[PDB]
């Protein structure tokens, strides 16, 4: 039932999760929108 | 080079009386906070308390302890006295109005925040305190600690600007100032200042009814003074660095004319002034961490979220080709 | 593209400038090459500004700095 | 309004940042003719230094 | 060697590395490519074209 | 003449694939393209 | 960022495509090498389970082996496709989906 | 050019005879923490993070996709040492 | 993109297992739930699995290393040479790591960083092999030198632990220096760092007269620091102190795995380069020096771990002989005899791993073993004869070209030092025979029966030491076929 | 004359780490220092060869130098730290037990 | 000349790393050392190297130096040792290594003496490499992490066995 772990992680540590989700935003872009952005481009 | 030293004097002469009245100011201001006065007799409105608090302190005798390390304990003050004054070499204050034009600006004044922890040190071994000693131990660490989020956020600009000039990093903001987009790390990079300041709430060497004793206990007359200044000078430093990375530096709120008729060295200096205000300000404000409960802030929140914005913005940035 | 005007600017003048540096550079090297021709004479061998070089391509004269252009 | 004893000592430190930028602006542009350049690179340099021949050899 | 200057141009002596390269290539013997090798050295460490300036020296200060 | 042999000889086939990037360029390419 | 896939020593078999894209790769993978994964993964979590009894940790302890084995498998599958469809491998069966398609 | 470092050495200079006038004019009238040092090593290892960023992050315009994964990984490693750190007790003063 | 690092697929396959390592190890160490479980074993045969995948992940894909090649060039350059170095490193690590666990669970070492340490300078290691450039030469032989620091003091407790660590780390870090001052003299001298690059420039004139003294020093700085690493006289006396205070387990794999690494190394920047016999004579001198002093000082011995290390120091020294004579049978036998060695030590260690579950510590604690246990008397007994050099045993090979080099190459010193040494190596290794058959003591120690792992191997190396010269055609081609990959 | 100069200081700091370790037989932190001297020597020969010859090669070599001797003076520290707490004190007479 | 000063300070800064009394003292004129070597690095023109020695060496570095040899608490007598007995050893070793090894640039690289006439305006002038100037900055940046990525990830490397050797060596956890 790993759905109120993620919860009860969030409660008690808010600014890892925070810095977890920054990052993760920032990883994300260039490895997912930036292909996206380049084959759109190229056709 | 035989009018490099009257722009020096320039600098530095205006930048000791800045210091001697931020002293004041706080005074002031903390009082008038806590419905009081505060400096008002000496001098119309206390403005000549500065002048004889360091007559005061030229005047007061020399201890000077019974050490085994004599040219160390009166070297630690001149150590970060000058190191506190050296950095404003490279401090623009408006287009032009900078001594030195440094290309490697930014990682000079890292250089020089990584040399400030020396002075301190010094101070407690060589003051024979066991007590000065443990607290300038726990200044040291403390400072190093934060900054490690202090260079974090400064490549974090660096990033949105691409270039370690101070002058460049504030003409980069004239599309829109840092701190609209980076709020969050401004906050971040004002408390790590506080706390590289060793100012409240993370004012160790200020807590002595805390049983924790400072690192210049064993100091008197003038070495206090320098230890003194250069944190006040620090201080005056950091107000001018959040102002440049963030605020713009020397730009207008908004490029319309009417913003653009009073100098930008007037808004550099309301910036700074609003920033040092709040050092103040927060000091009246709050209690103080203990040392443990800091330094747990500094590895276990700033660095790691000084970390994730360096990632976030370098990723969006090389993502939608928005770099420098 | 401030900084590309910039750079644009700098690249329509550089042969009016590179041109100059040129002549001024030969014009120098007659002088020293008639120098040298004057301080080596009577001296058995000598050749007046010899090509160290084999392959005899042109290079500038050495100057022993480790770094002159960044003062 | 006593609150303004406290806006002087602001206030003369913000004049002290103006004078530490001015003074020094003012000093570089008499002794070098012109106010200082932000950005003197390689280029400029020596565009300043084949100036000086191009005007005192002319 | 290498060919990144210092600079952000190309090296000084890159071209005599890559002649000396291209030489030794296909030349079995390396005497064959004795020329380029002490051009590309000579590029490194400026060392005949010094010993000669340094004669001149040498000579103009016995005149003297 | 082992350095003749063709894995002896990789820069020599590297290097001209690079040949046109920032940072190893004669400076008159860019005055030119 | 110049790229060139040019091996030290040429393929001794046809050459079917000399630089295959990852799906087009993985697409490749025969029942053999789902074989070798499965083998590997199944292996791994064999020895996870079985060194995880005493110190009491058996179920992550299969999760931990299980991760090592799933890498380690599907990087043996992704080599031997990849190396059959450039040719260092013996690959009958592409050369096959090559002349017909 | 270095040239703008000459105005730093005078300085410098100044500063210094200004430190010792005010420091010379008043002469006329047991115990190991680890823990210190470990921030020392901690300190250290997010200090040479710190100066490969700055090549980087000047950098990002040239180096585009390669050179921002590249330093992703630097990264990552730095970072599974950091939650070793972290998990080990090394963060805590308590 | 993505199929340019199938080049490097078996170092990132242990790279990455490391960190899952490292993670599952710090995760579940530190919980209470589980009562902070001890999990070297656990950990340790994880990472014996991931050392055994990227074996397979290496020896599978033989061609595909060399892909990319002209990109991967300023890197590394992986060859047949590199190929079946790395196998063997990856092959003796897995042997040293499986003959941890008893050690792991009885004298309890609960450190699960200790294997993390190992898989990462086996990653080092591995880059060590296909170096190709100083700098990168340099970074992994450092990476493999600190991760050997902090394993030799891993009993921080113990005296003789923390003393080793800090002999080898000062002592190692003034050779490291001494080789960095090296590269870079070598560097400003030529403009160059790649090995190709260095080989041109200085192929064709040696010492002709006009000889570049930075080129010179830079060798030989340069060979003062291999031969630190190699443990060769006069820079060796670091190598039987750190052996005897380190932890059983890091001095067996401080007798193996870190010689075939730098061995590799060294047959790539010297062989594959060019200058006068300078270096030889270099080598000459040292391998001269190491037999004499590795047999006298292990003639005078009365511990078994002191021993061992002087023992292997007399066989670098034999082992260096083949690198001197400059030929391509001089590489074969010295590749022979660096793996002849290395299962002789393993079968060494193996044994006394298994004996320090009793705390051996003596030569003289050996009395009675041909009565407590007569098989493993009879073991040990084989590894000391094949050690001695005695035939038929696979140890013979070493002493054959010894002698074969110095009569072809025309040295007749070198033939009675061998002949000496090898003398005084016969008697001090059957001195452990006498005292396992011949004594009689009143006190006798009796010892705790080896685990599984340790008497597998121990079977294996016994029947590999007894029987290799009846059927030895495969070692022989294989290290022939690498001497020539060096050149051609 | 410039590369020379430079080469000498470069030289005379090497030097003065091989006399540091000549000369404190009974001090090891200032061997270790001295060991730190030497790797500062190297890598400013890096830094002046880069710049002599006109080449980056140098230059990078330098920075990794920097994180090797950064590594190495934490580990080394690190064993100082477990060798003063085991045995109490840094004298030598307390580090030579292994013998023979 | 200036290489002179530079060169001198160095010099006495490092007699007195390998010769204080007191290794505190040492430590602080390690610090001057590096100060020192800041210089030189700002003359070559290596404006980023000449800050990085002081952000790693002394504010990193030095740092940790200070914070362990500070809280030993050394007592001079456990260090101490005449080192009158050491001047022949030294002397013949330092000069067999300057002989050596002061002069191995000289064969190779001659230098040029210094003529009575103005060689300086033998200085040819390249415009074409002024037009755009890298900073040593962006030259190190445009290779450590594309072309030479390999040796950057594996200095990584060595930082993490630096973090888990320091942490497996001295945690005491309370
Ligand atoms: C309670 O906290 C406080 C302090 O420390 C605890 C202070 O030091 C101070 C005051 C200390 C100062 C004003 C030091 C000021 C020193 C300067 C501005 C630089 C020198 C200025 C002077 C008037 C001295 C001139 C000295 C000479 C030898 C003449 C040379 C021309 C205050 C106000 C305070 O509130």
């Amino acid at each position: 039932p790993v759905m109120e772990k993620l919860r009860m992680f969030v409660a008690q540590e808010p600014v890892v999760a925070a810095s977890c989700l920054i990052g993760g935003v920032g990883l994300f872009l260039p490895a997912v929108v930036r292909p996206i952005l380049d084959s759109l481009e190229a056709s | 080079y035989i009018a490099v030293p009257a722009e020096i004097l320039g600098i530095i002469l205006p930048l000791l009386l800045g210091v001697a009245f931020l002293v004041l100011a706080e005074r002031k201001v903390m009082a008038f906070v806590q419905r009081r006065k505060g400096p008002d007799v000496v001098g119309s409105f206390g403005l000549l308390q500065p002048l004889a608090d360091g007559l005061k302190l030229i005047l007061k005798e020399p201890i000077s302890p019974s050490s085994a390390n004599f040219f160390l304990f009166r070297m630690a003050p001149v150590a970060t006295f000058m190191l506190s004054l050296v950095a404003w070499a490279v401090v623009p204050f408006d287009y032009g109005m900078v001594l030195s034009d440094l290309n490697i600006g930014l990682l000079y004044l890292f250089a020089i925040s990584s040399l400030g922890v020396y002075g301190i040190i010094i101070a407690g071994r060589s003051s024979n305190s066991k007590y000065a000693f443990l607290g300038a131990l726990r200044s040291a660490a403390q400072m190093v600690s934060y900054e490690v989020s202090i260079g974090l956020i400064l490549i974090t600009v660096l990033i949105c600007v691409g270039s370690c000039n101070l002058s460049e990093i504030v003409m980069a903001q004239k599309q829109i100032w840092f701190g609209i987009p980076l709020f969050p790390v401004l906050v971040m990079f004002f408390i790590s200042c506080l706390a590289e300041t060793n100012r409240a709430p993370f004012d160790l060497p200020e807590a002595e009814a805390e049983l924790v004793a400072g690192y210049n206990v064993e100091y008197s007359s003038m070495g206090f003074a320098l230890f003194f200044l250069g944190e006040y000078a620090n201080m005056i430093l950091m107000s001018g660095l959040c102002t440049l990375f963030f605020l713009g530096g020397w730009l207008p709120i908004l490029d319309l004319p009417i913003f653009k008729k009073i100098p930008g060295s007037i808004w550099f200096s309301i910036k700074v002034l609003f920033f040092l205000f709040l050092y103040i300000w927060v000091r009246a404000a709050f209690p103080r961490y203990r040392y443990d409960q800091l330094m747990g802030l500094g590895w276990k929140v700033f660095l790691p979220l000084s970390l994730a914005w360096v990632v976030s913005v370098s990723g969006l940035l090389v993502t939608f080709q928005w770099l420098p | 593209a401030l900084k590309e005007e910039k750079y644009a600017a700098r690249r329509t003048i550089l042969p009016i400038l590179q041109a100059e540096e040129d002549e001024r550079f030969v014009s120098e090297w007659k002088k020293y090459l008639e120098y040298e021709a004057d301080v080596m004479k009577d001296v058995p061998g000598w050749k007046v500004g010899e090509n160290v070089y084999n392959s005899g391509r042109w290079m500038p004269p050495a100057t022993g700095e480790l770094r002159p252009d960044v003062w | 309004l006593v609150w303004l004893e406290a806006m002087l000592p602001l206030g003369i430190i913000g004049g002290m940042l103006c004078i530490m930028g001015n003074s020094q602006y003012y000093i570089h542009k008499a002794y070098h003719g012109r106010p200082k350049h932000i950005g003197h690179d390689e280029w400029d340099v020596a565009m300043e230094r084949r100036d000086k021949k191009v005007v005192e050899k002319a | 060697a290498s060919g990144w200057g210092i600079t952000g141009n190309k090296g000084r002596c890159y071209d005599f590395w890559m002649d000396f390269s291209e030489c030794m290539s296909h030349c079995r013997e390396p005497k064959d490519c004795t020329l380029l090798r002490e051009d590309y050295l000579e590029c490194l460490h400026h060392s005949k074209e010094f010993q000669r300036r340094n004669r001149i020296y040498k000579e103009e200060q016995r005149k003297l | 003449g082992f350095w003749t042999f063709e894995r002896h000889n990789a820069q020599l086939r590297w290097d001209p694939q690079i040949s046109q990037v920032a940072g190893r360029r004669d400076p008159y390419d860019d005055l030119l393209e | 960022m110049n790229t060139d896939i040019t091996a030290l020593e040429k393929a001794q078999y046809p050459v079917v495509d000399r630089n295959p894209a990852f799906t087009k790769v993985v697409g490749n993978f025969s029942t053999l090498d789902y074989l070798r994964f499965s083998t590997i993964t199944g292996i791994s979590v064999t020895v996870g389970y079985l060194s995880g009894i005493k110190p009491g940790i058996k179920g992550p302890s299969m999760v931990t082996g299980g991760l090592i084995g799933l890498m380690g498998g599907f990087m043996y599958a992704y080599q031997n496709s990849a190396g059959r469809l450039m040719g260092f491998f013996p690959n009958d069966g592409e050369v096959a989906s090559y002349q017909k398609r | 050019m270095m040239l703008e470092f000459a105005p730093i050495f005078i300085y410098l200079v100044i500063s210094l005879l200004v430190s010792l006038i005010l420091l010379g004019v008043p002469f006329l009238f047991s115990r190991f923490d680890i823990r210190f040092y470990l921030v020392s090593i901690l300190f250290l290892i997010f200090d040479l993070e710190v100066t490969f960023f700055f090549p980087w992050a000047v950098s990002l315009n040239k180096i585009d996709l390669f050179g921002f994964w590249s330093m992703m990984a630097f990264l990552f490693i730095l970072t599974i040492g950091f939650l070793y750190e972290w998990k080990r007790g090394a963060l805590d003063w308590e | 993109m993505f199929n340019l690092f199938l080049a490097v697929f078996p170092e990132i396959f242990i790279i990455n297992a490391t960190f899952i390592l490292l993670i599952h190890g710090v995760v579940f160490s530190t919980s209470k739930k589980y009562d902070y479980p001890p999990l070297a074993s656990n950990v340790g045969w994880l990472g014996l699995l991931s050392v055994l995948i990227t074996l397979l992940l290496l020896a599978a894909g033989a061609p595909l290393l060399t892909i990319a090649h002209l990109f991967w060039n300023n890197l590394f350059r992986r060859d047949n040479f590199t190929y079946f170095c790395q196998i063997f490193l990856l092959l003796s690590t897995a042997g040293t790591i499986s003959m941890c666990f008893d050690f792991f669970d009885q004298e309890r070492f609960d450190a699960f960083e200790f294997i993390v340490l190992i898989l990462l300078s086996t990653c080092g290691m591995l880059f060590m092999i296909s170096a190709y450039d100083l700098i990168a030469m340099y970074l992994a032989i450092e990476l493999q030198s600190l991760c050997f620091y902090v394993i030799a003091a891993s009993k921080r407790k113990s005296e003789f632990s923390t003393e080793a660590g800090l002999k080898y780390l000062i002592l190692g870090a003034f050779s490291s220096g001494i080789l960095l001052f090296g590269c870079s003299m070598i560097y400003g001298s030529t403009g160059a760092t790649h090995f190709d690059q260095l080989a041109k420039i200085l192929t064709g004139y040696e010492i002709t007269g006009a000889r570049s003294s930075g080129i010179f020093m830079g060798i030989l700085f340069i060979a003062v620091g291999f031969l630190f690493k190699i443990t060769a006289v006069p820079f060796h006396m670091w190598a039987p102190d750190i052996y005897e205070g380190s932890p059983t387990p890091v001095t067996a794999f401080l007798s193996i795995a870190p010689k075939i690494s730098i061995f590799a190394n060294i047959l790539r920047v010297f062989i594959y380069g060019s200058y006068g016999a300078t270096l030889q004579q270099i080598f000459f001198f040292c391998s001269i020096a190491s037999m004499i002093l590795g047999a006298l000082a292990a003639m005078a011995q009365t511990k078994v771990k002191r021993l061992l290390a002087y023992s292997s120091i007399g066989h670098v020294g034999y082992i260096c002989i083949g690198f001197s004579c400059g030929t391509i049978e001089g590489i074969q036998s010295l590749l022979i005899g660096i793996f002849i060695y290395a299962l002789m030590t393993m079968d060494a260690f193996a044994i006394v791993l298994a004996l320090r579950q009793t705390r051996v510590k003596y030569i003289a604690d050996l009395g009675a073993l041909a009565k407590t246990n007569p098989i493993l008397a009879i073991t040990f007994s084989i590894t000391m004869f094949s050690y001695a050099g005695i035939p038929p045993l696979a140890g013979f090979c070493s002493k054959f070209y010894l002698f074969f080099a110095a009569l072809g190459c025309g040295a007749y010193f070198l033939a009675l030092v061998g002949v000496v040494t090898s003398v005084i190596g016969c008697f001090y290794y059957i001195r452990l025979v006498k005292r396992m058959f011949f004594d009689t003591p009143r006190t006798w120690i009796l010892y705790e029966p080896m685990d599984r792992n340790k008497s597998l191997l121990l079977a294996m190396t016994s029947f590999f030491i007894t029987l290799f010269l009846l059927y030895p055609s495969p070692l022989f081609s294989v290290t022939h076929q690498m001497a020539l990959s060096l050149y051609l | 004359m410039d590369l020379i100069k430079y080469f000498t200081f470069s030289m005379i700091i090497f030097i003065l780490g091989i006399w540091g370790i000549l000369l404190n037989r009974r001090n090891i932190l200032i061997m270790l220092m001295s060991i730190e001297l030497m790797l500062l020597a190297v890598n400013l020969n890096f830094l002046v060869f880069s710049v002599s010859l006109d080449d980056m090669m140098g230059q990078v070599f330098a920075l990794l130098v920097l994180t090797v001797a950064a590594a190495e003076s934490a580990i080394g520290l690190a064993i100082f730290v477990i060798t003063f707490r085991v045995r109490g004190t840094i004298a030598v007479e307390f580090i030579n037990s292994i013998q023979g | 000349m200036i290489l002179s000063v530079l060169s001198s300070l160095a010099l006495v800064s490092g007699l007195m790393v390998v010769r204080a009394k007191n290794p505190v003292h040492s430590v602080l004129f390690f610090i001057l050392v590096f100060c020192d070597t800041s210089g030189l690095l700002l003359l070559l023109g290596l404006d980023f190297f000449a800050m990085i020695f002081l952000v790693v060496y002394i504010g990193a570095i030095a740092v940790l130096f200070l914070f362990v040899v500070m809280m030993f608490h050394i007592q001079i007598a456990e260090i101490h040792e005449e080192v009158l007995r050491y001047l022949p050893v030294s002397g013949i070793i330092g000069l067999i290594f300057w002989w050596e090894m002061f002069f191995i640039l000289d064969n190779e690289s001659i230098p040029l003496l210094p003529t009575q006439r103005n060689t300086t305006s033998l200085r040819y002038t390249v415009y074409a490499g002024k037009v755009r100037s890298w900073t040593n900055l962006e030259t190190l940046g445009n290779l450590l992490y594309t072309y030479y990525f390999v040796w950057f990830l594996v200095s990584s490397l060595i930082l993490l066995v630096a973090m888990i050797g320091a942490i497996v060596l001295t945690m005491h956890r309370t």
